[PDB]
This record gives C-alpha cells, structure tokens and sequence, in this order.
C-alpha cells in the first residue's frame, strides 16, 4: 500500500532533523533533495551504517568491508566528507570489524547533513509541496 | 542576460561566506527568524572551538595558568556529551569564560596553527558574554562568522547590473571535488578562494599536508582546464584580516622556504599572490584577476564583487 503522511507528520519533520530521518518517507523525500544538491552519498552512508548495526550480524565483516570500498576508500564512488581524525579512527577499527565500528564516521556524516543539508531542505519546494499534499 | 558563476576553492577558504554576503547585498539579507536559526550554529562553533583548544593543552603538553582550571576543563568535556547539541547553559558559558581567561589556554590558542581550530574561535570566545545575554540576536557579522561545512552543490540566484547571476557554491574537501565536474559546462566566471592564512596550517583531510600547498595544487588544476579557457577567472586571496595578523608572528618560510622578503602583509601577501598566478599555462591569452579579500567584511565584498561584475560585463562585450 502507498504511504501518504498526514499534515502533522510532515510538519514534525521540521521539528528536528532526527524526526525527518527516522521516518521512511522523510528520508525518501530528503533523498530527492540531496540528489539535487549532489550530496546523497551522506544519507546513503547513514542508512548503510544502520543496516550494519541493526542487520544480520552474520556478515558484518562483509558489510563494513564493502562500505569502506563504496564510501570511505580514496576516490571511492560514494566518497564521503569526513576529517582525517575521524577517518583514521575508522580505518583502525576496520581491522577488527564489528557492529559499532562506523560510529565516529556516522556521527560525523549525521551532523554534516543536520547543519548544512537539512536546513536548506525545510526551505526547498520539495518540502513545501510535501506539506501542501498533507492529509487533513 | 544570464551568467553562471562558480565559487571554487579548498575547504574553509571562504566560499559560503561570500554567498552569505551576496544574500546581504543583493537579496535583502536575513529576517529575524533566519538570524535566530544561527544561534545554535554559533553555540556549536563556540563549544567545538573551546573543546579543541582544551584538548590541545595535553596534545601540546601546555599547562594551565591556574591549576584549578583543570576541573573546569574536565567538567566541560562532560557537559559536552550530556547537554543538547547547539545550546549553551549558564554553567557552561561560565566554565568557558574562565578557561578563556587562563594564560595557558591563551598560550594554546596562540598556537592554533598546531592543531585544528575554527577561524572564528577567537571571535566568539572573546565575546561569549554578549552571545549568551538574554535576548541575544545574532548580528550580521555573527552570522557571517558562523561555520558550517557545506556538502554538495547549492545554487543561489540574484540580479545585479541587469545580469541574472546563477551562483554555484560547492564543497572544498577532497571528497567533494569529484562532484565539481557536474557544473563545468557553460561557466561564465569562476571566483576561486584561497585562504591567505593557510600558509602554516595543515589540511583537515590529511594533517601531513600544508593547506596552502593543497590550495596551490587545486588552483593549478582548475585554472588550467579546457572547460574554462573562455571563462572569467578571478582569484580571491582571502582572510586578509587574519593573514595580516599571523604574518607578524608566523614566518611565511613555513610554506615557502625560499621566501626571503619581510613577513608583512604587503610583501608576503604579494609573494603568495605571485605563486598562484604563476601556475597559469596560458596567461599569455587568458589573464587572471585577483583581489585581496575579507569575505566576512560586507564593504570589501560589495566592492570586490562590483569589480568582478565589471570584468564579466567587459569580457562579454568582446
Ligand atoms: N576573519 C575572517 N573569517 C573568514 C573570512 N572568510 C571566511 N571566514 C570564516 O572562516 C570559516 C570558513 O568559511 P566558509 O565560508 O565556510 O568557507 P568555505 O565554505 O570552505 O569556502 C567561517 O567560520 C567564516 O566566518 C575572512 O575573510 N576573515
Ligand atoms: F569548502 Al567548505 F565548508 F569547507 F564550503
Ligand atoms: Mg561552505
């Protein structure tokens, strides 16, 4: 079945960044926004992190291993913007992969979106319309 | 007529700050509600700034002026992980103000080039009391001084001298540059920012790399690109105000060992200017203009952008 958020729901995506990202439709609408600003790799990295911590722990060493290859490696295709400190700490823990290894990296990319991307989202048309098409 | 403008430059060179001035000068500036949305960003920079200084104390093995301050430091680190992001409780600003007045904290602050500190650290920290005064509302300069790492590509549009400017602001960190290629088509002019004060700093991406060398490698690659031979390239030697101060205490020989001129704004400033302009392979046919700028200074920016606009206007009628 389709998922058409109500007025309130859409309205509360602007209460705090976590509300917008903890909602599947929020993220989905937020992704259409990042795609336009060419920074969708951040939301992808975030999800990937969740799927690692809260996913089948049987293939962690497998996931992290490929996450590094897709988002962290130099010149990686979905290369994310993290600092050198945060990057070394990460490449270190990836020598003994586990669930909460991307914590530092994830917290970083989280705030990156929160302070820069998010702000511009609540102002974009992609949000005004989402709100205009709100139920009751 | 329309004009596509590109704001390029390494991370933390001043790009987004220019965007903010365009909004202040050709877009009716900020409203009260917008100004207020920066309070949290300002409290965020402030905290992150004092935290870095504090951590540097042990990293650089510097000791507090007064030993008591050690507890204040520890309690600050704690409150950092428990309070709500982007706020500044009385008990916190009280701790920050006491550390700031410490002679050892100042000694570490003076050595900011030895670690990673925000440009605006001293701006906010110096006047924390004003920032946490009930009824506080950011001033333009407070907004201009705010720091937010930008990711991706963002367009902002405004009209000026009967020209529709389509200005594109990008991210400067290495990982963001691979995305620049998406805007190279139809570039009327490129404003390239260079942090004059980066000569004794290292990159956030790699603390082994000097920030200006990184900047030189970047500009070298940009100004020499098939996609811009018919594009106006203006160089913004930025952060003059910060640069004219540290050049008095920190020798430019740290960036250029061969520099033998005096360490003064004028001489060192021009030396840096030359090293960048001399990266051009075809300056024979294509000239690169350059202005010494302070992106946080609205008058300087309004002036410089007027000149940039004339260049555009003139290179067009040819
Ligand atoms: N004093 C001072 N600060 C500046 C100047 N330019 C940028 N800044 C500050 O430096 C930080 C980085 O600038 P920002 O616009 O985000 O840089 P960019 O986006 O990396 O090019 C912000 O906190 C600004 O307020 C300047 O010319 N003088
Ligand atoms: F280059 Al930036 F925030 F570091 F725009
Ligand atoms: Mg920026």
């Amino acid at each position: 079945l389709v998922d058409i958020p109500t007025k309130m729901r859409v309205e509360r995506w602007a209460f705090n960044f976590s509300e917008l990202i903890r909602d599947p439709k929020g993220r989905q609408s937020f992704q259409h926004f990042l795609r336009k600003e060419f920074s969708g790799e951040n939301l992808g990295f975030w999800e990937a992190c969740e799927d690692l911590k809260y996913g089948d722990q049987s293939k962690v060493k497998e996931k992290a291993e490929e996450i590094y290859k897709l988002f962290l490696a130099p010149g990686a295709r979905r290369w994310i913007n993290i600092d050198g400190k945060t990057m070394d700490i990460t490449v270190k823990g990836l020598k003994h992969p586990h669930r909460y290894v991307l914590d530092a990296a994830q917290t970083h990319i989280y705030m990156l979106m929160k302070k820069d991307s998010y702000a511009r989202y609540l102002k974009s048309p992609i949000y005004k319309e989402m709100l205009a098409k709100a139920i009751e | 007529r329309t004009v596509k403008l590109l704001l390029l430059g390494a991370g933390e060179s001043g790009k987004s700050t220019i965007v903010k001035q365009m909004k202040i000068i050709h877009q009716d500036g900020y409203s009260l509600e917008e100004c207020l949305e920066f309070i949290a960003i300002i409290y965020g920079n402030t905290l992150q700034s004092i935290l870095a200084i504090v951590r540097a104390m042990t990293t650089l093995n510097i000791q507090y002026g007064d030993s008591a301050r050690q507890d204040d430091a520890r309690k600050l680190m704690h409150m950092a992980d428990t309070i709500e992001e982007g706020t500044m409780p009385k008990e916190m600003s009280d701790i920050i103000q006491r550390l700031w007045k410490d002679s050892g904290i100042q000694a570490c602050f003076d050595r900011a080039s030895e670690y990673q500190l925000n440009d605006s650290a001293g701006y906010y920290l110096s006047d924390l009391e004003r920032l946490v005064t009930p009824g506080y509302v950011p001033t333009e300069q407070d907004v201009l001084r705010s720091r937010v790492k930008t990711t991706g590509i963002i367009e902002t549009q405004f009209s000026f001298k009967d020209l529709n400017f389509r200005m594109f602001d990008v991210g400067g960190q290495r990982s963001e540059r691979k995305k620049w290629i998406h805007c190279f088509e139809g570039v009327t002019a490129i404003i390239f920012c260079v942090a004059l004060s980066d000569y004794d700093l290292v990159l956030a991406e790699d603390e082994e790399m000097n920030r200006m060398h990184e900047s030189m490698k970047l500009f070298d690659s940009i100004c020499n690109n098939k996609w811009f031979t018919d594009t106006s390239i203006i160089l913004f030697l930025n952060k003059k105000d910060l640069f004219e101060e540290k050049i008095k205490k920190s020798p430019l020989t740290i960036c250029y060992p061969e520099y033998a001129g005096s360490n003064t704004y004028e001489e060192a400033g021009n030396y840096i200017k030359v090293q960048f302009l001399e990266l051009n392979m075809r300056r024979d046919v294509k000239e690169i203009y350059s202005h010494m700028t302070c992106a946080t200074d609205t008058q300087n920016v309004k002036f410089v952008f007027d000149a940039v606009t004339d260049i555009i206007i003139k290179e067009n009628l040819k």
